[PDB]
């Protein structure tokens, strides 16, 4: 679960951050402990201060929710970060560190989705597949 | 009522007119759901 | 404590590393499996940071690659003088240079190219020559074909000097970082050494050598009858002739009573009326001043003795409430990053270029220059173009730092986290300020064609019409007029004569002359407005955007210069600081593009010309720049296409060649637009199928042969645009103008 | 949304789900590679279609392939 | 000091600065019609349409085709007459697609409370308009800018 | 009054006027130039604005000594209100930072 | 003779010669005589009127434009003017491709082609550059003994 009362890492604020679509659509979030007190680029533009221990951090999308993940894992030491999707009705959802632990590595209790049984010279023509509901795997 | 007043009666309408009352139209039918 | 510190014999001389191309990288340095490698190694092979991490070892490299540069421009130069000595007509030039055409080179005949040696004058056929040299040589005090001869002996000895001197700073005795980071005594011996010991003894030449023998020459007396400059310099009372107050001696100077100098150091402005260009005694009184400057200036920081500023202090101590921690951060930044640097003095080099270009046109300060329009439409498009390669370049290396050297730890709250963090403000402002320039600057150009084309010639923007008057340049022009004598006391004549004033005639051709502005100078200008603020756009968001944008948070991952990020997010081609400077490249070629087309048609139709006996002058054109310059078709007919006839009819002529090139850079132009609107799959495909003829035949190279890469690509279709489009106006512009003078 | 689909080839190097910028791909266990696990693609709705999975990939033809279908806001990253 | 994060929201897409939110700015944006308290939609739009109507009629008058003949100010009425209708034909369309039909009790959100506006615009910009005609038909220091007194 | 959100500005008149005097009485410092007439920049900006409020609607024409000397005063003003305005503010007698 | 006139007896020709030579003519009567600008326009002169007169007496055909015309058909009566010229050609590029080729595969079989191709193994390419010179029946005997031809199922090939 999200608590939304961790503090947030001292930012001066920035024309980059989330706008309306994140208040009507979804708007993503990132927590994650830090041991010290260090400067982050923020992926929107512009540094900030983390916090000696818990940050919660607000974005507009995944995608820089996850390369703000990416540098807190390589440039600093922290891989403690969760991603969560806030809706307007309050409908916080988790996803990162989906399970618990990230997708690099195998974990027990996956099901493979969008495995194919062959390679891509396998695959069927458009020709064959025309007119029918047919995949072209 | 000649025939001679048919352009200046009609251009404006087809250049004017018409191209208004279509993009209005086709501005609210493919904004519309 | 600022000291010398070297390493010696940092690296041996040695050709094993001749051999071993790429070897500076690490990539590189195994081999070429694909052609890619081939054009890897030029790209990379000036990016030092790219080498290693080592800033002693990247400081090294560029301190000595700065030397080899100079010995090439000192080659370059003992060259320009060895010719102007050997295959040049300069003494008839000196004799007569209001009819010889100025040349110093020349062609051999062994295809007809003989026909390019053309009737220049003075008894000599070759290349006219439109860099200036001549009048260079003549201020200088030049007299013969012996001086330049020493002159390039001269340059040809600082050229071996300076590639030993780089040699030697490499391998024998390389600084270390502590020497180079000296900002503090780098800037005070660069201000008061270089510049003003550079222009304290260009005053003592100018006052020892050039002022006397351009007297003479002035008055009339031939060049071998002018006595030679140590004559001048060992006999007092010769020079007393010409200038009284040598009689008088360094005692004014000492006892502060410099008005004893007013006869060769004056405020005179305006132009020699004999010559046409500024008066070398007032040429001699600026450098002096601007010795006195520099030199005064050059003590302001501190190095070994306490007295003096530190840039730190100053720099921390410049913030405000708007800016938070202001300047701070700024010192570290440039004393640890040559990109930083560079993009600083790329900017203001190009500026100063640009600058140059405009002054030196109207204050032509060079001895029968005024009249030689070949020169001076060359040297001003020229220096634009410059100027303009400076400026994109500053962009490119501002982004460059942006990825490479920008760490947010150390920049916080300060001007640049500042300005990173309200980036989307400045280019949304800028995007809206550069369709309202577009706008009320072309479709102006738009509505006069219509209103012309219409025959509603009294709705258009024109003087006889709706007008747009320059209130503002005109009221800057009468103020320069007048300034003589009232905001000016002691100056007889004004800066120039382009503001307005008394027409300056030289060999029956008008030298300078008032410039007057009106809707099609007002419309032109506001032109200019928008495409400069359009490049400073595209070069600007490209340099805020290099790190992250709400598209790619993180793309200084991705790097500097990088094809994309893929076709996801709609389509992200061209997303780097890299691309920024490709396409504001192109913009800078159209904005100075239409800077130099302003220039010609407004100096042949309302500057340049011949006056008549009756003291009228009659321009090239003849005023068809208010009236024409209106419209597009104004611009295409009266400019392009009239102006055109000089090049197109240069067949069979010593301009013939300028005629070819006109031809083979539109090839080049057309022929880039084949790099521009491609990409690379459909010529990595095309090679498949050239690789299975090659293959057929039982052979096929071991560099396995790839497209160019997407940036290679669009570096490709630039580099021949820009050749293409440049040497289109290079060939039209000097045909015309050596035609019509 | 963009189709990602994995094939047989996989070898399980696991560099496609290092390289999304998303969370898109993620291993799941497998018997018909040496490591024993194969790329998959649950969280297909997140795909961009940068194809920097695509990029890391070094089997002969790509062992992930993204097919880039409609477009959504998530698709078209568009943080309005 | 002077710039500062959002609504103390460091993380929204925008920023706290002198013209975005000083004392002078706020109170002139929440005095304009659009964003005064108390204004019904149509009321809103009444005052919007009378002041932008006056300022087209100008612009008409003094640069149209018919600037330099005798009916130039009529023309001018009537070609921002003719603006003014393809307006709010524009506000109309934008309100139809815009806003569906629940009701938010007219906040000018609401389609009931944006054809309120549309009306009140169309009505004021041409009661605008005909205002500036008069004015400028009857003051001879309005058609000729002041050209009268030289 | 809130220069921003929450950041109050004094905005004193007292810092205008002394400002506008700072700039005003140096520049009655009188000159012979013709520009100037025999006066300094003060008075002939003064004298400029009587004599060509005689002649009301007509304004004063291209090359008038008015426009130049409009000018030169109103950029030493403001030079002199924006450098008055730093010190009241920053240097004054109730600033914050250190600058 | 074939649809054109002889260049040694045309009138159009004739003049273009004329005109040249008063072209120089004119441009040296602005010059003293003795000085290098004289004797290059004399050397001018001289070698524009033997182009003229070799091209008449080499038997081209001339238009109406006073202009030299080809007749490249295969007329043995013109074959100096395309066919012996591109026998010259074909000869010389040949030998520049077998020589290229021959150095392709010695490169091949070596410690390090790449290295043999960016930095050369100039004695190997002048052996090549030799050879090159009865490229032809060397190049039919790869043929021939089928060294050349590479077979359809060993050459690499895209899907269908
Ligand atoms: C092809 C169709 C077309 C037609 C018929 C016209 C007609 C006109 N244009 Mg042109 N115009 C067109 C296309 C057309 N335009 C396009 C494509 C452009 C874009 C480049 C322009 C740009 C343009 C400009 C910039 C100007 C004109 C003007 C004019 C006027 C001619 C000059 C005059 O003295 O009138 C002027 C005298 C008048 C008394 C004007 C009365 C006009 C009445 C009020 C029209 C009624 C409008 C109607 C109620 C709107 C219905 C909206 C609905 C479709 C949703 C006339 C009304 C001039 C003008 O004055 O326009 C106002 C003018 O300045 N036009
Ligand atoms: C760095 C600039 C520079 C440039 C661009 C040129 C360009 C030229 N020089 Mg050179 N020259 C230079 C420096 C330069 N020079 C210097 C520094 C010297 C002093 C030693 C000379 C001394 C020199 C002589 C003595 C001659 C030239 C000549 C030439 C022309 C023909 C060269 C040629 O075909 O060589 C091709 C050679 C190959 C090996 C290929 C050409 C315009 C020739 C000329 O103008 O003849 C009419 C000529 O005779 N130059
Ligand atoms: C670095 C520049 C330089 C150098 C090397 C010299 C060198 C000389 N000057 Mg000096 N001179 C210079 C700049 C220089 N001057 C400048 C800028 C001025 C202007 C103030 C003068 C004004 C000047 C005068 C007026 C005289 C000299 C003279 C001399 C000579 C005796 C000292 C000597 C040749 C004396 C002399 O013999 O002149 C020929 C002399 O009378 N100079
Ligand atoms: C003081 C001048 C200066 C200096 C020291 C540098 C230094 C550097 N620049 Mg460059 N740069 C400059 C000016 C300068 N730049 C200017 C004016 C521009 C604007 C056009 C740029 C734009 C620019 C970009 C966009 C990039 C660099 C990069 C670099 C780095 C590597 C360049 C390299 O390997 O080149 C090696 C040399 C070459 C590849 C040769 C290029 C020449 C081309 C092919 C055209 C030559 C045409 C020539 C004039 C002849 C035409 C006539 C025709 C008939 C033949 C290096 C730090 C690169 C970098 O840092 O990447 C990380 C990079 O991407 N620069
Ligand atoms: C143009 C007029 C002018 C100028 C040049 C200065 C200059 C100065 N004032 Mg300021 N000041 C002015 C008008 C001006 N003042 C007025 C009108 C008032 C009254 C409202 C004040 C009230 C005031 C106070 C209360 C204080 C200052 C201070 C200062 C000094 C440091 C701060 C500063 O502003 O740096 C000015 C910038 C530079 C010196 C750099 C020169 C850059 C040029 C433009 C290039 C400096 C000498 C402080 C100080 O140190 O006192 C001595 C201080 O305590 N001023
Ligand atoms: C497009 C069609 C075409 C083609 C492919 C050719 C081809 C040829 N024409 Mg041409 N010709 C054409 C149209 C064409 N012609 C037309 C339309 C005309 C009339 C305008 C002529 C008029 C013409 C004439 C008048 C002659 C030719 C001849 C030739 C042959 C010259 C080489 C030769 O004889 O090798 C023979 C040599 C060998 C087989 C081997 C030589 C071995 C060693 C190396 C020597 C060649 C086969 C000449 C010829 O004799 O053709 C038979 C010739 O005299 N042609
Ligand atoms: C001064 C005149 C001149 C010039 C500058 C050129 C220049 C050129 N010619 Mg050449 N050519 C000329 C006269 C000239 N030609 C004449 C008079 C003829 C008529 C015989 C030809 C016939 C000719 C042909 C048939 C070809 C060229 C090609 C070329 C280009 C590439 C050559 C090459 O890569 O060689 C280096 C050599 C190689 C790379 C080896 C392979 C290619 C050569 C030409 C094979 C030669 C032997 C082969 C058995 C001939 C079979 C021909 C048959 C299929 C028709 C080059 C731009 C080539 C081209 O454009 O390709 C796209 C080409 O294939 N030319
Ligand atoms: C004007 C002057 C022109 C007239 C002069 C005529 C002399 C031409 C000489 C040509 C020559 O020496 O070819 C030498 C080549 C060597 O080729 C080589 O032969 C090699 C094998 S071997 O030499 O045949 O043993 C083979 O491996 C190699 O690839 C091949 O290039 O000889 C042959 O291979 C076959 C020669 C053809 C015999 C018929 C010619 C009749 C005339
Ligand atoms: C130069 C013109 C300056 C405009 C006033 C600006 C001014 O002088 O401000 C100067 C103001 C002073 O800042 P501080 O006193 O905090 O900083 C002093 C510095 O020395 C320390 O960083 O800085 C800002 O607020 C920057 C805001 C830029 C404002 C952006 C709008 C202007 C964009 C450029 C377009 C100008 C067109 C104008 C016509
Ligand atoms: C920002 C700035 C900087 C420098 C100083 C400056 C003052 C220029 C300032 C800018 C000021 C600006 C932009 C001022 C513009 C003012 C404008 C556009 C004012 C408009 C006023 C409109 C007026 C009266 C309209 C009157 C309309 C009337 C009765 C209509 C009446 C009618 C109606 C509404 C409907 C029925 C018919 C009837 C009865 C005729
Ligand atoms: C034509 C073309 C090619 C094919 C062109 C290639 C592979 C260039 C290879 C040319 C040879 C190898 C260069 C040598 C021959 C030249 C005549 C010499 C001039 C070049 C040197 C000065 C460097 C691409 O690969 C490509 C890739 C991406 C975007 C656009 C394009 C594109 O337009
Ligand atoms: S990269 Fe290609 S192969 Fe390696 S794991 Fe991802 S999919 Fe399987």
């Amino acid at each position: 679960t999200l608590n939304l009362q961790i503090p947030s890492p001292t930012f001066e604020g920035s024309t980059g951050g989330w706008l309306r679509a994140a208040e009507v659509e979804e708007k993503y979030a990132i927590t994650w402990t830090s041991g010290k007190e260090q400067v982050f680029e923020m992926p929107t533009g512009g540094a900030a201060i983390m916090r000696k221990g818990e940050n919660l951090l607000y974005l507009a999308r995944k995608e820089q929710c996850l390369a703000l993940g990416t540098q807190l894992k390589t440039g600093f030491k922290i891989t403690d970060y969760k991603i969560y999707r806030i809706f307007p009705s309050g409908e916080v959802q988790y996803l990162h560190p989906k399970d618990g632990v990230f997708p690099e590595k195998v974990n027990a209790g996956r099901i493979g989705v969008g495995n194919v049984s062959h390679s891509i010279g396998k695959n069927l023509n458009p020709s064959q597949i025309k007119f029918t509901n047919k995949s072209f795997n | 009522m000649t025939a001679a007043y048919l352009p200046s009666i009609l251009v404006p309408l087809i250049g004017l007119i018409f191209p208004g009352f279509v993009m209005g139209f086709a501005f609210i039918y493919i904004e519309q759901e | 404590k600022v000291s010398i510190t070297v390493d010696k014999d940092p690296v041996a001389t040695s050709f094993e590393k001749w051999a071993q191309p790429g070897h500076f990288s690490r990539t590189l340095a195994k081999g070429p499996k694909t052609t890619t490698w081939i054009w890897n190694l030029h790209a990379d092979a000036h990016d030092f940071d790219s080498h290693t991490s080592s800033l002693e070892d990247i400081s090294r490299k560029i301190f000595s690659a700065h030397f080899g540069q100079l010995s090439i421009i000192f080659l370059w130069l003992s060259g320009m003088y060895f010719h102007g000595a050997r295959f040049s007509n300069y003494s008839a030039w000196l004799s007569n240079p209001t009819a010889v055409k100025p040349s110093a080179q020349v062609v051999w005949p062994i295809v007809g190219q003989e026909v390019l040696n053309g009737d220049v004058g003075g008894g000599f056929q070759g290349v006219q020559i439109t860099s200036g040299f001549f009048q260079i040589w003549r201020a200088s005090g030049i007299t013969s074909e012996v001086e330049l001869y020493w002159c390039a002996l001269a340059g040809l000895l600082m050229s071996g000097l300076m590639i030993f001197a780089g040699w030697f700073h490499y391998h024998k005795a390389a600084p270390k970082l502590e020497w180079f980071q000296n900002a503090e005594s780098m800037l005070n011996h660069h201000l008061s050494g270089l510049l003003g010991l550079g222009c304290l003894s260009w005053a003592g030449h100018q006052i020892h050598v050039s002022l006397p023998i351009n007297k003479l020459l002035d008055a009339g007396v031939a060049p071998q009858e002018i006595p030679l400059p140590h004559e001048f310099l060992v006999n007092r009372d010769l020079m007393a002739q010409l200038y009284p107050s040598f009689s008088k001696g360094l005692v004014p100077f000492f006892t502060l009573n410099w008005s004893e100098y007013s006869d060769f150091l004056t405020f005179k402005g305006g132009l020699n009326p004999v010559t046409g260009g500024l008066w070398l005694s007032d040429t001699a009184h600026h450098h002096l001043a601007l010795a006195v400057l520099f030199i005064v200036a050059g003590h302001m920081y501190r190095t070994n003795w306490g007295i003096g500023h530190s840039m730190k202090e100053i720099l921390e101590a410049h913030k405000g409430p708007f800016t938070g921690e202001g300047h701070k951060g700024l010192y570290e930044v440039l004393i640890t990053s040559w990109h930083a640097q560079l993009s600083i003095n790329l900017a203001m080099l190009g500026s100063l270029s640009i600058i140059i270009a405009h002054h030196m046109y109207a204050m032509p300060p060079y001895p029968y220059i005024a009249t030689d329009y070949p020169t001076q439409l060359s040297l001003f498009t020229h220096h634009m173009w410059i100027g303009g390669f400076c400026v994109c370049g500053a962009a490119a290396h501002a982004g460059i730092f942006m990825v490479r050297d920008y760490n947010p730890a150390q920049n916080y709250n300060n001007l640049l986290d500042r300005v990173i963090r309200h980036r989307d403000a400045i280019i949304s402002h800028l995007n809206w300020i550069c369709i309202f320039l577009g706008f009320h600057s072309f479709g102006l150009y738009i509505h006069n064609d219509t209103m012309r084309a219409l025959g509603r010639t009294q709705d258009m923007f024109s003087d006889t019409a709706i007008q747009l008057k320059p209130v503002f340049a005109q009221w800057v022009q009468n103020i320069h007029t007048v300034a003589p004598g009232n905001t000016t006391p002691n100056a007889l004549a004004t800066a120039s004569y382009a503001f307005g004033g008394n027409v300056v005639s030289v060999g029956n051709k008008v030298a300078m002359m008032p410039i007057s502005l009106g809707t099609a100078d007002f419309m032109v200008h506001h032109i200019h407005a928008f495409t400069i603020h359009v490049t400073v756009l595209i070069l600007l968001k490209g340099v805020l955007f290099s790190r992250n944008s709400r598209l790619i948070p993180d793309k200084a991952n991705l790097g500097f210069r990088f094809p994309c990020d893929g076709p996801g997010r709609g389509g992200t081609c061209q997303s780097s600081a890299w691309d920024s400077v490709f396409l504001g490249l192109f913009w800078m070629y159209n904005c100075i593009s239409v800077v130099i087309f302003h220039f010609s048609w407004k100096m042949q139709s309302d500057v340049w010309g011949t006056v008549q006996a009756d003291n009228t002058v009659t321009h090239i054109t003849g005023g068809n720049f208010a009236q024409s310059a209106i419209t597009i078709n104004g611009w295409l007919r009266d400019f392009l296409w009239a102006q055109a006839s000089q090049v197109i009819q240069s067949y069979g002529s010593s301009l013939s060649a300028y005629g070819l090139i006109f031809l083979g850079a539109h090839f080049i132009w057309a022929f880039s637009l084949m790099f521009l609107f491609s990409g690379r799959g459909y010529w990595q495909e095309l090679i498949e199928s050239v690789v299975w003829a090659h293959n057929k035949l039982n052979f096929a190279p071991a560099i396995q042969p790839r497209a160019l890469s997407i940036t290679q690509g669009r570096a490709v279709g630039l580099a021949h645009y820009l050749l293409g489009g440049i040497g289109t106006t290079w060939a039209f512009f000097l045909a015309r103008i050596i035609s019509v003078g | 949304s963009h189709a990602v689909k994995v094939y047989d080839t996989c070898i399980g190097c696991t560099q496609c789900v290092r390289a999304c910028p998303c969370d898109v791909l993620e291993m799941v266990s497998w018997d018909g590679c040496k490591a024993g696990q194969i790329a998959s693609a649950p969280r297909t709705e997140d795909c961009i279609g940068c194809k920097r999975c695509e990029t890391a990939c070094p089997t002969d033809f790509l062992s992930v392939r993204v097919y880039l279908g409609g477009e959504t806001t998530r698709s078209m990253g568009l943080a309005y | 000091q002077f710039v500062k994060p959002y609504n103390d929201d460091p993380f929204v897409g925008n920023l706290a600065t002198p013209v975005s939110t000083s004392s002078f700015t706020r109170s002139f944006l929440s005095n304009l019609p659009a964003y005064r308290s108390g204004l019904s939609p149509l009321l809103r739009g009444l005052e919007i349409g009378m002041t932008h109507g006056y300022f087209l009629v100008g612009p008409f008058y003094k640069l149209g085709p018919l600037r330099n003949s005798d009916v130039a100010l009529i023309s001018g009425l009537f070609s921002s007459i003719g603006l003014i209708i393809i307006l709010a034909a524009c506000l109309a369309i934008y309100g139809v697609v815009s806003f569906n039909e629940d009701d938010n009790t007219d906040s000018l959100q609401t389609s009931r409370g944006w054809k309120q506006f549309t009306s009140g615009w169309l009505v004021g910009s041409i009661g605008g308009a005909s205002f500036a005609y008069i004015l400028i038909s009857n003051i001879v220091f309005l058609q000729t800018s002041g050209l009268n007194l030289i | 009054f809130e220069i921003s959100d929450g950041v109050e500005f004094d905005l004193n008149p007292l810092v205008l006027a002394i400002s506008f005097l700072g700039w005003s009485l140096p520049g009655l410092l009188p000159s012979n130039i013709p520009l100037y007439g025999g006066k300094g920049l003060t008075t002939a900006l003064f004298a400029e604005i009587g004599e060509h409020l005689q002649t009301f609607p007509a304004p004063p024409p291209i090359g008038d000594p008015f426009w130049v000397i409009l000018f030169i005063w109103h950029s030493g003003l403001f030079a002199t209100m924006i450098f008055g305005t730093i010190g009241y503010n920053g240097y004054g007698p109730k600033s914050t930072t250190k600058y | 003779v074939a649809g054109l006139t002889p260049c040694k007896d045309s009138k159009d020709f004739q003049r273009r010669l004329d005109g040249s030579v008063k072209k120089l003519k004119t441009r040296l009567a602005k010059y003293e005589k003795g000085t290098p600008p004289a004797l290059a326009l004399e050397k001018q002169i001289e070698r524009t009127q033997a182009r003229f007169e070799r091209y008449g007496k080499a038997g081209l055909l001339c238009g109406t434009d006073g202009l030299p015309h080809l007749i490249t058909d295969g007329r043995w009566s013109h074959s100096g003017e395309f066919v012996i010229p591109g026998l010259f050609f074909l000869y010389i590029a040949g030998w520049i491709g077998w020589v290229g080729r021959s150095y392709v595969l010695f490169a091949r079989e070596s410690d390090k082609p790449t290295e043999k191709e960016i930095i050369l193994d100039v004695p190997a390419a002048l052996s090549f550059v030799s050879t090159g010179f009865i490229w032809p029946v060397s190049a039919f005997k790869e043929f021939t003994s089928g060294n050349l031809i590479a077979d359809e199922s060993e050459i690499t090939v895209s899907p269908r």
